[PDB]
RNA sequence: AUCGUAGCCAAUGAGGUUUAUCCGAGGCGCGAU
């Protein structure tokens, strides 16, 4: 009842969720984040990605799966959160949100979060 | 890898393309040596087979007309004494046995590419709805096998976004319109709703080419939601 | 069209004249001007 597709790999543990949540919340008030599947392969595609945060109860989960995919290629962190919902209130966006990308930006002052989630990200991936 | 098969049926579907090109310069071509004999047919029989079947029923006998069973399998019983009647008040004359060759080699070509196209169709909706089923209901075969060869495959195509996608066989006609602006299903609605509309099909057909990518909903779920929602959206546009 | 927007739609993409294999958060209804 009903929880979690095993394909939403890998999923943070209510810790990390919420400090991916919050990293999302100030990338945004940063002008650093861009919100939806689309434009996260847009982020890929083109290398302007500091990682990738999607949602485990997008339904059908397929239509993000192209995403891990795309990391795998371009050595990119992503994760999973369990709430699409959760997302887009992260993502300042009154609907929810899938697929989110968080973007490279020179001098961020948000370099040393960034990296510190990288690092949470990476050690799930192995 | 290797000889993949979407490949062959991009190239099948490509043939109708081909064989509707043949078939309307064959239609142009016809009406046109058939203009000498009876000029005003074409005017009361606008339908490209309807008339080729007319032409190769009557031939030089126009008198063919009366109480023609054969006639009554092609024209409107109705439309049929309009050209009974427009037959007798004539103008054109009587052809020769080699202007009657040549027009009746042209209408049997044409009607024997007339089920050719449709038997090669036949193919590509079977093999689409294997490969892409979920794409495959919402754009048709024809249209999803196009955007499925400009991109290279599903995989390639499932890692597009929606926005260009959209694009896909893009080209002086109209600008930022590609095969799915030109779809069936696009080209059904009012022109002032097609750009809007196009739009909306290419979002959920990404959505659908990504669930096809990796082989899920195969009896085509997903696809027919989307149709759905698409048919709704549709409906509330118009009145 | 602008301002107000407690109802509807919308990142699973709003709405796209410009830059369209490119752009990315608005539109509708409603009230006032
Ligand atoms: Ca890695
Ligand atoms: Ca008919």
């Amino acid at each position: 009842e009903a929880d979690v597709n095993p394909k939403a790999y890998p999923l943070a543990d209510a810790h990390l969720t919420k400090k991916l949540l919050d990293l999302v919340q100030q990338s945004c008030n940063y002008k650093q984040l861009r919100k939806g599947a689309n434009e996260a392969t847009k982020t890929l595609n083109r290398g302007i990605s500091e990682f990738i945060v999607m949602a485990a109860d997008a339904e059908p989960l397929e239509i993000i799966l192209h995403l891990p995919l795309l990391c795998e290629d371009k050595n990119v962190p992503y994760v999973f959160v369990r709430s699409k919902q959760a997302l887009g209130r992260a993502c300042g966006v009154s609907r929810p949100v899938i697929a989110c990308s968080v973007t490279i930006k020179e001098g961020s002052q948000l370099k040393q979060q960034i990296q510190s989630i990288q690092q949470s990200i990476e050690r799930l991936l192995v | 890898e290797a000889a993949p098969e979407y490949r062959v049926i991009v190239d099948a579907n490509n043939l109708t393309v081909e064989i509707e090109n043949e078939l309307n310069i064959i239609h142009k071509f016809i009406r046109d040596k058939y203009s000498k004999r009876f000029p005003e047919l074409e005017s009361l029989v606008p339908n490209a087979l309807d008339y080729i079947r007319t032409v190769k029923e009557l031939g030089n006998s126009l008198d063919k007309c009366k109480n023609n069973e054969n006639l009554q399998q092609i024209l409107t019983n109705a439309t049929i004494m309009v050209v009974s009647v427009t037959a007798s008040t004539t103008q054109g004359q009587q052809l020769s046995e080699e202007e009657l060759e040549r027009l009746e080699e042209a209408c049997d070509m044409a009607l024997e590419l007339n089920a050719s196209k449709h038997r090669i169709y036949e193919y590509v909706e079977s093999r689409m709805s294997f490969i892409a089923p979920n794409l495959s209901i919402i754009i048709g075969a024809s249209t999803a096998a196009k955007i499925m060869g400009v991109a290279g495959g599903l995989t390639n195509l499932s890692k597009m976004p929606a926005c260009n996608i959209m694009l896909l066989g893009a080209q002086s006609v109209l600008p930022h319109t590609g095969y799915i602006y030109h779809s069936d299903i696009v080209q059904s609605l009012p022109p002032d709703l097609r750009r809007k509309a196009a739009r909306l099909v290419a979002a959920k057909c990404t959505l659908a080419a990504r669930v096809d990518s990796f082989h899920e909903s195969t009896e085509g779920k997903v696809g027919y939601e989307l149709k759905d929602e698409i048919e709704r959206k549709f409906d509330k546009w118009q009145e």
